[PDB]
């Protein structure tokens, strides 16, 4: 039974490193379009005033 | 990229069968889907952030503000830079990640062969008919140790026998 | 009948009609209780628009399901069923 328990995570821990790696960027890489959000909302009011 | 980002997320859900009750890894995956889903919608609804001086300005014959507004867009055309500030703490999460994963991987790699040798040990070392109880004394002094204080403390009666072997009472 | 429900002002497209009703033949009774089959269909659509855009495309330009395309669609449906 302990053969299976050890073999459950024989391949997991090293494959979780790239998992832990990429998950960090994919979470904390949302700032570039956050600034684009600032200019996208800047565009809407620019359209809004001229439409007004 | 987008399909590649969550492609390895389908790896952790398979990794999640052995690890049940993940407090924040799924939340972090949820967070990395929550913001990412906000990304595609943001860029698809993103018009070219400009006022059409050709059409959208010439529709107004009383312009008087569009050039100011067009300049106002251009003066703030460099809205704000990205924030790639995380270059010392983000890897500090990773440096713990290298430390514990290799600690785990070194142990499991050692134990899988060590426990496999135990299986090879037991299959060809089974003296179920020729083992010595004195050899059991040798293999564990606890077997030797547990018998002396048994008599001194007064636990003369020993249960746990009739369950396996009958008492073998004569008729 | 709970699956065919839709909301106004939300038109849909054939390339994502096909997966939802195809799931209605190979695994629909295992849906996660009736009040939560709607986000089941939405999450199925998400799981096919992400990481599975090839299926949606192939079925949207050619307009039909080839044998290998049927196999891939069945595989995706059962994969999200196990999910």
């Amino acid at each position: 039974d302990r053969i299976d328990s050890v073999s459950q995570l024989q391949n997991v821990a090293e494959t979780t490193k790239v998992l832990f790696d990429v998950s960090k960027e994919t979470v904390e890489l949302e700032s570039e379009a956050f600034e684009l959000k600032q200019k996208v909302e800047l565009a809407h009011e620019a359209k809004a005033v001229l439409d007004s | 990229a987008k399909s590649a980002a969550n492609k390895l997320d389908w790896a952790k859900v398979i990794s999640s069968l052995r690890i049940t009750g993940s407090t924040a890894t799924q939340l972090s995956s949820f967070k990395k889907r929550n913001d990412e889903a906000r990304r595609q919608l943001l860029e698809l609804q993103s018009q070219p952030t400009e006022v059409d001086f050709s059409h959208y300005r010439s529709v107004l014959k009383n312009t008087s503000v569009i050039d100011k507004i067009e300049s106002y867009v251009k003066q703030y055309k460099p809205v704000k830079i990205d924030a790639s500030k995380q270059l010392q703490v983000i890897e500090s999460f990773e440096k713990h990640a290298m430390t514990n994963a290799k600690e785990t991987e070194s142990l499991v790699s050692k134990e899988l062969k060590d426990l496999q040798s135990t299986l090879d040990n037991i299959q060809s070392a089974r003296p179920f008919d020729e083992l010595t109880v004195d050899d059991l004394t040798k293999i564990k002094p606890e077997i030797d140790a547990k018998v002396e204080e048994m008599v001194k403390k007064g636990k003369w009666d020993v249960p746990g026998y009739k369950d396996r072997f009958g008492n073998l009472n004569v008729m | 009948t709970q699956l065919l429900k839709q909301n106004q002002y939300s038109p849909l497209a054939t390339e994502e009609q096909v997966p939802l009703i195809y799931a209605g033949v190979n695994g629909h009774l295992d849906g996660i209780e009736l009040s939560r089959i709607g986000e089941f269909e939405s999450s199925f659509l998400s799981y096919l628009k992400s990481n599975h855009n090839e299926l949606l495309t192939e079925i949207r330009e050619k307009g039909e399901l080839s044998k290998e395309l049927l196999a891939s669609l069945k595989s995706a449906t059962e994969s999200f069923v196990a999910t």
